[PDB]
RNA sequence: CCUACUUCACAAAGCGCCUUCCCCCGUAAAUGAUAUCAUCUCAACUUAGUAUUAUACCCACACCCACCCAAGAACAGGGUU
C-alpha cells in the first residue's frame, strides 16, 4: 500500500519506465 | 409537371395490357414474369421484386407487398422506360 | 485481373484518372439480374392484442389505445415534403 | 521407434523411425522450430506442428528427445493442452482399459482453455470496475506471438 | 490437512502436487505432514 | 428508381430475414452481429424512430462455444423478488437447463436500453438445433458468415496437407514412444 | 542499476523531464523529486526505476 | 394394456360426504373421510403432442348439474358426448397405455384397500383474516399498556430497505 | 526465409496484386475516352453535383432549392454560377475532382428567388441561485437559391 | 380438518385429529505423460458425482332478473332439474 499519486504524476511514472533492449534474434536461438 | 410521376398525371388501368400491346408494336417477345427477389413470404409484411424478361433479357424490375402488386409495378416501370418518363430522365430545359 | 470490390451485386466500377491527374473518372453501369438467377411465379380485447403482436412481431403495448390528451395533441395536418 | 511385445517372452522391435525434411530454411538453429522459422508463428490451432511432439495417447514427449528450446517446450506443452480441450486431437485419447467404457457426459464446445475445467471455481462475486475478477482466455506464454491486428491479444475477458 | 500460505516438505517422503487448481503436500509416511495451499 | 411512391417506400423500409449458424461460435460474436441487424444499424437509412430493424434467425444455439473457462467461470445471476430468491448458476448449468438462454441474454445485453429493445427481441428467433419451422424457413433471405472460422481437427486434414507440412525433428531409432 | 540506466531504450526519463519542467510537471512534483529522480516516493524506495 | 412399471392411470372426482371412526385389530382408532363417487365419467383424451406437454391427459368430470345453468360452449361439448353436464372437470396426466375412451364411467372400485391416494380440493374459505388467524402471529399482550396493539402485525419489514419484501405475511383472504 | 503453413505463418488478409502501371495507364485512357464519348453523345440523363457554397457541401440537382444562412448581396431573380463543384454524377458515370473539378468541365447555375429573415431564435441563459437570467431574440438573414441547371462539357 | 374429546353447538375453534417427498462437492482412489519410475489431472482422463432435480396443483365459460350458499368487505365465485 502506497499513498495515492496525482494522475499527472502517475502518467509521468508510466511513460518513464525502463524498456530493456530486444535483439533481432534471441541469443539462445543463435549458435 | 416537375416532381411528378407519369402515371400520377396519366391515370391508367391494366398496365400489363398496355405493355404487351406496346411490345408487340415494336415486334419483340411478350414479357415473362419471374420472381427476382423475395423476403418474408409467409409474413404479413412480405417484399417481392418481380422482373419482366423479353427473350431472357431484363426490361423492368418492380417491388410490391404481393406478387400481383409487384407485377403491376414492374409493368409500370417498363412503360416508363419505353416512353422515356424515367425518374432519371434529362430535366426540362428552360 | 484486379478488382477493388467484387462487381457482381450493384454495378461494375471502373476507376480512371484524366491525363493531367486532376480528375478521377468512375464508370458504373448497372448490373442486371440474369434469367437463371430468378424463380418462376407461383399460382375479445386480450386475445386480439396477442394475435396482432404475433402477426407483426411486436410487443402488446403498441396495440393498446391512448387517452384523449394524446389523441387531440397529434397533428392531423402534418407538413409534407416531396 | 521401438515396440515392446509380450507373447512369457518379451521382445523389442524397431519399426520405421520417421526422419526430418531434407533441408531446413535456417540451419544453425538450436530449436527444431527455431530452424523452420516457427518461433512466434504457431497457435493451439496448429495441430500438424503439435502432433509431432506428442505420444500416441496424447502425452507430451520429453525435451531432450525432441531437442526443443525450453521456452518453446513450455509453449508447445500448453498449446497441446488447449488442443486436447478444444477436441482437435480425437485420435490421441487416453488409454482406457477395455472393460472401462466412459459414461455419457454433457458436451460443451470450448477453445483457448488455459485451466483444466474441473479445477476452476465459478466467479460468483465479480469485483467493482476498478478491481474486476476477469476470466482468463489463452495462455500468457503465447503473448510473444506475432500480432497482425493493431490491438494486442486480449488475454483476460 | 492444514492450510498454509507457504508449503514446506517436512520429511523425505513428503511430495508436492497441484490438484484442483491448488498445491498440496501429501505424505503417506507421516499423514500429519499433509498441507493445503490457501 | 422509376418506381411508384408507395412501392419505393415499401422496398426501402422492408424487413429482411437473416440466418446465423451458431455451431462452434462464441455467443458474443453472434450477439454482436444479431444486435447490428436487429437495430437496423446495417441499413444506411437507419434512424432510431424509423423502426427499420430486421429479423434474425439463429440456429445451433446448443452448439455454441466459449473461449477459456467461461463454461465454468461465467455466472448468470437472477433474483426472484422474494427473500432468499437470489440464484446464481454457471453458464454450463444454464445451457443444460435452456439451450437458447446464453445467446438470448448476450443479444439482450448488447441491445440499447430503451423501450424499443423488447420489440427487437420479438424479431429474434432462436432454435437450439438444426431444425427450424417451415414458415420461418420460407422467410429467409441471406445466411450471414460465421464470425469464428472453425479450426480443423487432426483427422479432418487431408493426406496432401499432412505431407505438405514438414517433419521438424528426427526421433532416435531406439525410443519406445 | 548503473547498467540499466545506461542500457535504457526509453527516450524519456523522470530526471530529464523533471529538470527541464517539460510538461509543467514541477506543478505536480516535489522539489525533492529533482534529487530523488523519481526513485523515492515517501519512505518507500523503488529499485526497479531508472 | 397390461400394467407396466412407470405407468400412471387416471383418477376420479368424488364428493366429500363426511367422516366416521374406524378401528383396527391392534386397537388403534383412525378417523376416515367418506368420498362418494357421483356420475364420474371420462370426458376428453389429449395426446402428448397435441397437449404440447410431457404426458397424455384425460379430462374427467364429476357430479351432474343443470343444463340451464351452463354456457352454450360447455352444453355443446356435452351434447357431442351424450352426457349431462358435470360440475367440475379435472385433468389427469397419464401414459399412452392407460388411455380410456371418453364417455366411460368410473367407479370407487377403481381404488383398492391398502392403496395410498392424494386428495386435492379447495380449502374452506375463511374470508379476510388478520395475521393471527392467517399466519399464527403471536400478537401483543392484553394489559400492561398495549394501547391499540393486540392482534396487529408488528414490524412488517426492516428499516434499511425503504420497502416491503414480496411475499411478506400480511392480513388478507385465507 | 521459408515458413511452413500455420495459422500465424501468413497474414490473415488475402494477397493483393495491383496492376502494372503501364497497362493501368493504358486502361485508364480507354475508360476516360468512353466516358468522354458518352458526354459528347448526351447519353447521360439527370445530373447531380456536390457543390461547396457558404462553408457547406450541398448535394444539388436541377430544380432543387437550398437555404443559405446569410445575405448574398444579390437582387432577387439574379442568376449566378456556383463555382467549387467537387463531384458531378450521372446514372452511369461520376467525375470527382482533387479537390475541385475544373471550370471547363462542369457549370452549375442557380438563381436568387427569396431573401428572408429566419423565424425568431431564443437565446436563454440561466444559472440557479445566482439571480442570473438573460433572454435574447435573434433572426438570421437567409437566401433561397433555385439550382437552375447542371451542364457538362467534353473536357477529359 | 371436525368423527370423537374440549371451548361450544345448523357453525367457528384447540387443548383434538390427519399428512409431510431430492442432493450438495471437501476429499478418497485407478490408468497415465511433461519428468519413458512415480504422480487423483489448473494434463488429456476414469469412479464415488446427481445431472437441468422433477413431479404434483391450476387449466372448459350462460343470464350476469332474482334467490340461496360450506363463496364473500364491495366486487367476484359455486348452486338453482
Ligand atoms: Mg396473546
Ligand atoms: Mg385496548
Ligand atoms: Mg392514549
Ligand atoms: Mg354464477
Ligand atoms: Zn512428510
Amino acid at each position: 500500500h502506497r499513498r495515492v499519486m496525482h494522475f499527472q504524476r502517475q502518467k509521468l511514472m508510466a511513460v518513464t519506465e525502463y524498456i530493456p533492449p530486444k535483439p533481432a534474434i534471441h541469443p539462445s536461438c543463435l549458435p | 409537371m416537375t416532381g411528378k410521376e407519369l402515371f400520377e398525371m396519366w391515370k391508367i388501368i391494366n398496365p400489363m395490357g398496355l405493355l404487351v400491346e406496346e411490345l408487340k408494336k415494336r415486334n419483340v417477345s411478350a414479357p415473362e414474369s419471374r420472381l427476382t427477389r423475395q423476403s418474408g413470404g409467409t409474413t404479413a409484411l412480405p417484399l417481392y421484386f418481380v422482373g419482366l424478361y423479353c427473350d431472357k433479357k431484363l426490361i423492368a424490375e418492380g417491388p410490391g407487398e404481393t406478387v400481383l402488386v409487384a407485377e403491376e409495378e414492374a409493368a409500370r416501370v417498363a412503360l416508363r422506360k419505353l416512353y422515356g418518363f424515367t425518374e432519371n430522365r434529362r430535366p426540362w430545359n428552360y | 485481373t484486379y478488382s477493388p470490390l467484387p462487381d457482381d451485386y450493384n454495378c461494375n466500377v471502373e476507376l480512371a484518372l484524366t491525363s493531367d491527374g486532376r480528375t478521377i473518372v468512375c464508370y458504373h453501369p448497372s448490373v442486371d439480374i440474369p434469367y437463371e438467377h430468378t424463380k418462376p411465379i407461383p399460382r375479445e380485447e386480450g386475445p386480439m392484442i396477442e394475435q396482432l403482436s404475433k402477426m407483426f412481431f411486436t410487443t402488446k403495448h403498441r396495440w393498446y389505445p391512448h387517452g384523449r390528451y394524446h389523441r387531440c395533441r397529434k397533428n392531423l395536418n402534418p407538413p409534407k415534403d416531396r | 521407434f521401438r515396440e515392446v511385445v509380450e507373447t512369457t517372452i518379451i521382445e523389442g522391435r524397431i519399426t520405421a523411425t520417421p526422419k526430418e525434411s531434407p533441408n531446413p530454411p535456417n540451419p544453425s538453429g538450436q530449436c527444431p522450430i527455431c530452424r523452420w522459422n516457427l518461433k512466434h508463428k504457431y497457435n493451439y490451432d496448429d495441430v500438424l506442428l503439435l502432433s509431432q511432439f506428442i505420444r500416441p495417447h496424447g502425452g507430451m514427449l520429453p525435451r531432450k528427445i525432441t531437442g526443443l528450446c525450453q521456452e518453446e517446450h513450455r509453449k508447445i506443452e500448453e498449446c497441446v493442452k488447449m488442443a486436447h480441450r478444444a477436441g482437435l486431437l480425437p485420435n490421441h485419447r487416453p488409454r482406457l482399459p477395455e472393460g472401462v467404457v466412459p459414461k455419457s457426459k454433457p458436451q460443451l464446445n470450448r477453445y483457448l482453455t488455459r485451466w483444466a475445467p474441473g479445477s476452476v471455481k465459478p466467479i460468483y462475486k465479480k469485483g467493482p470496475r476498478w478491481n474486476r475478477v476477469r476470466m482468463p482466455v489463452g495462455s500468457p506464454l503465447l503473448r510473444d506471438n506475432v500480432c497482425y491486428s493493431r490491438t494486442p491479444w486480449k488475454l483476460y475477458h | 490437512f492444514k492450510n498454509k500460505t507457504v508449503l514446506k516438505k517436512r520429511c523425505k517422503d513428503c511430495y508436492l502436487v497441484k490438484r484442483r487448481g491448488r498445491w498440496y503436500v501429501y505424505c503417506k509416511t507421516h499423514p500429519r505432514h499433509k498441507q493445503r495451499q490457501m | 428508381s422509376s418506381f411508384s411512391r408507395a412501392p419505393q417506400q415499401w422496398a426501402t423500409f422492408a424487413r429482411i430475414w437473416y440466418l446465423l449458424d451458431g455451431k462452434m461460435q462464441p455467443p458474443g460474436k453472434l450477439a454482436a452481429m444479431a444486435s447490428i441487424r436487429l437495430q437496423g444499424l446495417h441499413k444506411p437509412v437507419y434512424h432510431a424512430l424509423s423502426d427499420c430493424g430486421d429479423h434474425v434467425v439463429i440456429m445451433n444455439t446448443r452448439h455454441i462455444a466459449f473461449s477459456g473457462n467461461k463454461w465454468e467461470q461465467k455466472v448468470y445471476s437472477s433474483h426472484t423478488g422474494y427473500p432468499g430468491g437470489f440464484r446464481q448458476v454457471t453458464a454450463a448449468q444454464l445451457h443444460l437447463r435452456d439451450p437458447v438462454a446464453i445467446v438470448k441474454l448476450a443479444i439482450y445485453g448488447m441491445l440499447p436500453k430503451n423501450l424499443h429493445r423488447r420489440t427487437m427481441m420479438e424479431r429474434l428467433h432462436l432454435f437450439p438445433d438444426e431444425y427450424i419451422p417451415e414458415d420461418i424457413l420460407k422467410n429467409l433471405v441471406e445466411e450471414l458468415p460465421q464470425p469464428r472460422k472453425i479450426p480443423k481437427r487432426l483427422d479432418e486434414y487431408t493426406q496432401e496437407e499432412i505431407d505438405a507440412f514438414p517433419r521438424l525433428w528426427t526421433p532416435p531409432e531406439d525410443y519406445r514412444l | 542499476q548503473e547498467e540499466r540506466e545506461r542500457n535504457n531504450q526509453n527516450p524519456w526519463t523522470f530526471e530529464r523531464i523533471a529538470t527541464a519542467n517539460m510538461l509543467g510537471i514541477r506543478k505536480v512534483l516535489s522539489p525533492y523529486d529533482l534529487t530523488h529522480k523519481g526513485k523515492y516516493w515517501g519512505k518507500f524506495y523503488m529499485p526497479k526505476r531508472v | 394394456h397390461p400394467w407396466e412399471p412407470g405407468s400412471f392411470r387416471v383418477g376420479l372426482i368424488a364428493l366429500k360426504l363426511g367422516m366416521m371412526p374406524l378401528w383396527t385389530k391392534d386397537g388403534q382408532k383412525h378417523v376416515v373421510t367418506l368420498l362418494q363417487v357421483q356420475d364420474c365419467h371420462v370426458l376428453k383424451y389429449t395426446s402428448k403432442e397435441n397437449c404440447n406437454g410431457k404426458m397424455a391427459t384425460l379430462s374427467v368430470g364429476g357430479k351432474t348439474v343443470s343444463r340451464f345453468r351452463k354456457a352454450t360452449s360447455i352444453l355443446e361439448f356435452y351434447r357431442e358426448l351424450g352426457l349431462p353436464p358435470k360440475q367440475t372437470v379435472k385433468i389427469f396426466n397419464i401414459t399412452d397405455n392407460a388411455a380410456i375412451k371418453p364417455g366411460t364411467p368410473l367407479y370407487a372400485a377403481h381404488f383398492r384397500p391398502g392403496q395410498y391416494v392424494d386428495v386435492t380440493a379447495k380449502t374452506i374459505g375463511k374470508g379476510f383474516q388478520g395475521v393471527m388467524k392467517r399466519w399464527g402471529f403471536k400478537g401483543q399482550p392484553a394489559t400492561h399498556g398495549q394501547t391499540k396493539t393486540h392482534r396487529r402485525p408488528g414490524a412488517v419489514a426492516t428499516g434499511d430497505i425503504g420497502r416491503v419484501w414480496p411475499g411478506t405475511k400480511m392480513p388478507g383472504k385465507m | 526465409g521459408y515458413v511452413p503453413k500455420t495459422s500465424l505463418s501468413s497474414p490473415p488478409w488475402p494477397e493483393v496484386v495491383l496492376p502494372d502501371p503501364v497497362e493501368e495507364t493504358r486502361h485508364h485512357a480507354e475508360v476516360v475516352k468512353k466516358v468522354n464519348e458518352m458526354i459528347v453523345t448526351g447519353q447521360y440523363g439527370r445530373l447531380f453535383a456536390v457543390v461547396h457554397f457558404a462553408s457547406r457541401q450541398w448535394k444539388v440537382t436541377s430544380e432543387d432549392l437550398i437555404l443559405i444562412g446569410n445575405e448574398l448581396d444579390l437582387a432577387c431573380g439574379e442568376r449566378i454560377r456556383l463555382e467549387k463543384v467537387l463531384l458531378v454524377g450521372a446514372d452511369n458515370f461520376t467525375l470527382l475532382g482533387k479537390p475541385l473539378l475544373g471550370k471547363d468541365l462542369v457549370r452549375v447555375e442557380a438563381t436568387v428567388i427569396e431573401k428572408t429573415e429566419s423565424w425568431p431564435r431564443i437565446i436563454m441563459r440561466f444559472r440557479k441561485r445566482k439571480n442570473f437570467k438573460k433572454k435574447r431574440i435573434v433572426t438570421t438573414p437567409q437566401t433561397v437559391l433555385r439550382i437552375n441547371s447542371i451542364e457538362i462539357a467534353p473536357c477529359l
